């Protein structure tokens, strides 16, 4: 169809969860992140690490400070 | 040494469709989680989406069916009786709690990605987007608002050229439709024809009045194998871009074309699914890449981490990581895929006949 | 023929007819040139060599090896209806005379009427008779007749232990008997130390077991109920499988029963009647509704064909499934698009049946050709005649013919050998049937007596007796 | 019915017809037995057989009926009788113009009617204007309509040379009045022919009254051509362009729904191009059919064009939608041959198929032969069966009673433009560069007899 209508008429307030950290080490980040996952997610630390605009020690010295997964996890069970 | 934005909303993979419905928006999530897993996240500049308003969504829409969209809830639907019947929602369309709610968060990535047009980066990763089926008029497919549409309204805003490349299986009517008369947007699909789902892309088909060897539609045969597959859109893309010079190319990866798909014909594996994103990372453009029509989830997922690799320019191992949802992945638990040996219909004296037409439409385009 | 102005080959396509039709007219209403008597049970008969030798090579060499020719084994009637066939082509063959007419035909090398017999032997073999045809067979050396008589005889070997043929056999027959088929539900353990009152029955003797052969799909949380005809003239269930989806097409492929629908159409679902967890087949690579799916044993596959699209536009789209590779192909299209017309295999050539063929005028008139397509050459053609009825209906294939039910009371009995139909009347809403076991099983579409036995011989039909107050769908 | 296949039915051999057959065709000429007859033709001895001789041919039926010894006939050739006799026995002869007249005489005489139409078709095909009074009398004596009408046609069109043949002078006045029913063209002067006579007032009255009958459409327009003397005479322009075209007796149709004539008439009900036009007089219609629909599709559609009311009517599709075939008129069964044929759902591919359309029923079927080669042909009817040529040089005779094609070799000198005139087959080339040649098709011998383009040539 032609759809005069149809056709398109022809003529950033995102938030930033995680950014990458050019001066943070690969193997420094990843030692992070073990870390605070067997001490306190992945993406949880990533977050506090990003607040703490791009301070590992200061991310580890904060580190301990119907209906919306649940139906998803019985089908995971069931499997 | 390019920008690569991943936009994702962690609270997207809630909306099911319903039981028996293939549509699984969590498949998105499920791409995310490996994304975490792999590792190749740290590397990626990961956004949240915003939900776009009513106003700024109906850009494209109309503004009943928009009200209509905000209206409709599942406790509501005895009194909606009469606008379900004309609007194609109710049994193509399933409704489902929070559905704009939905549309919303699938539009606002694809809208952000666009956005940032401003010069600020190189690549945007948006697996939340990809639906190319709604129409203007009324909702089609499993589709309800086409944010790929208002993606590239937002980049014709600065850019003057934009490049619509899609690799789903079906059509994409939608895309094509709303673009079809004006010569501002060139779309070229690759998908199958053939008593299908859309049964609109054709060969003998172009874009009416001033959209005259814009709309470059090209049909196959199921089966098809990666090899003339990688064969077959090289040399097209290639002649594309050297006729057309797009500013901009939005890229739409959909999730069809793999082997084993629940609503797809093809026969093809990761790497000869995501060939086409190496061909087109290598015009130095900036490029759009969004999500689309997916139903395996567990090859969804891979493909679309492997198409996200490939962005970042890094190499990742076959081994699939210990992620949460490594239960249900394949005994192999590897990310490639091995293609299914399926009858290939496209015999190359057709791909050969095809390409040479094409190729004789695109020496028509003005230069 | 080098030029047809000058000099070239002259041939005539109806000569053959022609001087068919000058044989009849002649040797038969106006006896002349009448060379030979024939003389059998005191009853002579005037004779032309040159025809006889003609149709039989076995008077041929009687001929060129003579005032009378006596014969013994033939009877009167069975030789002047031998007599007709020979000079016209046509005869009645009646059940009654059916052995006689067939051995004389073995005996004078008369094939077109010895294959028809055979078929006629094959097709009217019950379990009454099922041995004596099967030595007739062996005698004469006939494979078909000999196969289908073994089949009937492991088929019901359970009554056929007593009776008193069974003990008076050759070991031969038995060990062919025993060779294959014969259903552990049978006791086959039994008739063979019957059969003494004995090493190579004992070591070959294969039991298949009995498995389900009707499968009802009905109620629209849609239920998938299963027969098993047993005993005498009874029907039992020993399933109530239901897949909880929207099935909208179905077939049965060997003791499998495979089925399509849910949401958007195209997955599959297969159910082996073993367990309530089916399995998961490749989904349907069309966008298809009311296609008839058909399967084929001898290649082992399953043919979907016809069916609308979703533009409202008929597709004659042809594509197999393959049970091992678990892949469908496409094949061959066919010569018309129909939809929801009735597909019955018979020896790897599927029929397609009436259906709703698309009308000049942008619609969709009820259809009655019939299509056949060649499994073996992958090539469809269209019959020249057509059906009584026309619209929707259930065939079935029993035997070597095929049974159509359509809207009203009226049962054909099409062969698609002879291209010649049979009226049957139902007794007194849309009929479907089923073969089951040796027999024709019929269900009404919707009952709130239920399920009618027929047999094609004498037409009678008997009330025979889970309940399913929609019957969607039958499969046998 | 009312018989039970598993109870009562009847079995029809369909191969029975088949069977006795070839058993008469291999018990009697290659191994000879139960012969019971002996027939005597100029000392020849054959053993034929009475039973096959009376079956088809009620001649020796009513003889051997009504009175076993040797029988002498009185005037058959001994070659006429063995061909005869292998007609009669195989079904297959091959005839000769050697011996033709006597064949014909023969199977008159004799009960042979498919011999004997056959001959007669023969004999209409082979007419020629220094034997046309012969094959007149001959028809004339015997039972033979056609033949009589081919000679009838062949005398009229030819009458000039007729005046003094020594047959003519000695013509019978009721074989002339015959003659000179038909409209024989006054530029034949048919007055002095019928002055000439033997050297009467209704025969004078009973003399009815030439037309253009080539047209050439060229230049890319002009439309020119008039056969006369021995062995080509001629300017109207139109300046338009045409898609199809059509003779419907000196009436030159050309066809977008554009009509002309230079009149205009009734528009096309549908737009299509590369159509096949054929002018069928058996019903007194122009018919289209094939060709390419705007939407670069092939068509299937069949559309009537009455001359006397301009209403173009519907009728039945073709079962296969042809474009840029060949249509051929022959007893008003119209055959379409070759085209462009769909291929790979989205192309075209050079495609030979005959589609023969029966419009006395409104019937359409496919023959399950191919033409020799495929590809954009151009036939032209001449006498009961249709000669085609095409690129290549390799024309091709194709007569559609019997199941036979005949090839014949063609000067190397571009696709060719075959014609079919009242006296001979007309050959031309698309480039002019060749020239207009005429072709016997006996002999197979062309000799040869300004628009720089030649699109459509109509005969
Ligand atoms: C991107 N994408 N992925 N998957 C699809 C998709 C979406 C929808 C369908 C589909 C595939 N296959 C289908 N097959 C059938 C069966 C059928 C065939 C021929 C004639 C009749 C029925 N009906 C479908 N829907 C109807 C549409 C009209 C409405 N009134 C009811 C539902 C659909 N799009
Ligand atoms: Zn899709």
């Amino acid at each position: 169809r032609v759809g005069p209508q149809y056709q398109a008429v022809v003529p950033n307030l995102g938030m930033l969860v995680w950014s990458p950290n050019q001066n943070l080490s690969e193997a420094k980040l990843d030692e992070y992140i073990a870390i605070a996952k067997e001490k306190h997610n992945m993406e949880q630390a990533l977050g506090m690490l990003f607040w703490h605009k791009h301070n590992i020690e200061k991310s580890l010295a904060d580190l301990p400070n119907s209906i919306a997964k649940f139906y998803y996890s019985w089908k995971k069970t069931r499997t | 040494k390019k920008k690569v934005c991943y936009y994702y909303d962690g609270d997207i993979g809630n909306y099911y469709y319903g039981q028996g419905h293939p549509m699984k928006p969590h498949r998105i999530r499920m791409t995310h989680n490996l994304l975490l897993n792999y590792g190749l996240y740290r590397k990626m500049e990961i956004y949240r989406p915003h939900k776009a308003t009513a106003e700024e969504m109906t850009k494209y829409h109309s503004d009943e069916y928009i009200k209509f969209l905000r209206s409709i809830r599942p406790d509501n639907m005895s009194e909606y009786s009469k606008q379900m019947q004309r609007f194609n929602v109710g049994e193509d369309c399933p409704v489902f709690d929070g559905l704009f709610e939905f549309c919303q968060l699938s539009t606002g990535g694809s809208v952000a990605g666009a956005v940032k047009n401003r010069q600020q980066t190189d690549m945007a990763v948006n697996w939340a987007g990809g639906l190319h089926h709604a129409k203007k008029s009324e909702a089609s497919g499993f589709c309800y608002v086409n944010d790929i549409v208002l993606a590239i309204l937002e980049l014709l805003k600065y850019h003057q050229r934009v490049l619509y490349i899609d690799i789903d299986i079906h059509h994409g009517d939608g895309v094509e439709e709303a673009f079809y008369t004006t010569d501002r947007v060139m779309t070229v699909s690759f998908h199958k024809y053939g008593e299908y789902f859309p049964g609109t892309g054709d060969l003998r088909d172009i874009g009416a009045g001033k959209g005259k060897y814009y709309a470059v539609n090209f049909p196959m045969r199921d089966g098809i194998d990666d090899e003339s597959y990688g064969q077959i859109f090289k040399p097209i893309i290639s002649k594309v871009m050297e006729m057309y010079q797009p500013s901009a190319v939005v890229l739409q990866c959909g999730a069809d074309s793999l082997s084993g798909d629940r609503l797809g014909c093809f026969n093809l594996t990761v790497k000869g699914h995501a060939k086409c994103v190496e061909v087109v990372k290598t015009f130095n453009l900036p490029l759009l890449m969004l999500g689309g029509g997916g139903y395996t989830i567990r090859n969804v997922a891979r493909c679309w981490t492997y198409e996200t690799a490939v962005a970042l320019d890094c190499e990742i191992p076959n081994e699939l990581p210990y992620n949460d949802y490594f239960e249900y992945f394949g005994p192999d638990f590897k990310l490639h895929i091995s293609p299914s040996n399926m009858t290939n219909q496209n015999t190359p004296e057709y791909m050969e006949k095809i390409k040479q037409r094409l190729f004789e439409n695109l020496r028509m385009l003005p230069h | 023929d080098e030029n047809y102005f000058v000099n070239y080959t002259f041939k005539d396509r109806s000569h053959s007819g022609r001087v068919a039709q000058g044989i009849m007219k002649l040797c038969l209403e106006e006896e002349l040139f009448a060379d030979v008597t024939i003389s059998v049970e005191g009853r002579e008969f005037q004779l032309h060599r040159l025809v006889l030798s003609a149709q039989s090579c076995f008077f041929r060499s009687m001929f060129t090896s003579n005032r009378v020719i006596v014969l013994q084994d033939v009877s009167e009637s069975v030789f002047q209806l031998l007599v007709d066939y020979i000079y016209h082509g046509t005869v009645k063959l009646r059940a009654e005379e059916l052995q006689e007419i067939y051995e004389v035909s073995d005996m004078y090398q008369l094939t077109s009427l010895f294959e028809e017999c055979s078929r006629f032997l094959a097709r009217t073999v019950q379990v009454g008779n099922c041995l004596q045809v099967m030595w007739l067979a062996d005698r004469h050396s006939d494979p078909e007749l000999y196969t289908a008589a073994k089949h009937c005889a492991k088929t019901h070997l359970a009554q056929l232990q007593n009776t008193e043929e069974f003990l008076h056999l050759p070991h031969r027959l038995l060990t062919d008997i025993i060779s294959d088929g014969v259903p552990c539900s049978q006791n086959p353990t039994e008739a063979i130390e019957a059969w003494i009152n004995a090493e190579s029955l004992r070591t070959s003797l294969k039991e298949i077991g009995e498995n389900v052969h009707i499968y009802l799909i009905g109620k629209e949380h849609s239920l998938a109920v299963s027969l098993h005809c047993a005993e005498d003239d009874s029907i039992s269930v020993s399933g109530q499988n239901s897949l909880c989806h929207q099935i909208t097409a179905a077939c049965k492929h060997g003791g499998d029963l495979y089925v399509v629908g849910g949401s958007i159409p195209r997955r599959m679902w297969k159910c082996n009647n073993a367990t309530v967890d089916w399995e998961w087949c490749a989904p349907l690579p069309r966008d298809r509704l009311q296609h008839t799916l058909v399967s084929v044993p001898g290649k082992d596959a399953i043919y979907s064909l016809g069916g609308k699209t979703l533009q409202d536009t008929l597709s004659n789209a042809v594509i197999y499934y393959r049970v091992g590779d678990n892949v469908w192909t496409e094949t061959t299209q066919l010569e018309v698009a129909v939809s929801g017309a009735a597909g019955a295999n018979l020896n790897g050539i599927i029929y397609l049946l009436g259906g709703e063929e698309n009308d000049l005028d942008f619609f969709t008139k009820p259809s009655r050709l019939i299509q056949c397509f060649d499994t073996e050459t992958d090539k469809c053609h269209v019959k020249p005649y057509v059906l009584p009825f026309a619209g929707r209906m259930h065939a079935a294939v029993h035997k070597d013919l095929v049974f159509i039910v359509a809207e009203g009371d009226s049962l054909v009995c099409y062969n698609p050998l002879l291209d010649s139909f049979t009226r049957l009347c139902l007794p007194e809403s849309l009929w479907k049937i089923a073969s089951c076991n040796g027999s024709i099983y019929v269900f009404r579409d919707r009952y709130k007596a239920n399920t009618y036995k027929l047999d094609p011989a004498t037409s009678a039909v008997t009330v025979t007796r889970v309940l399913l107050t929609n019957l969607q769908f039958v499969l046998a």
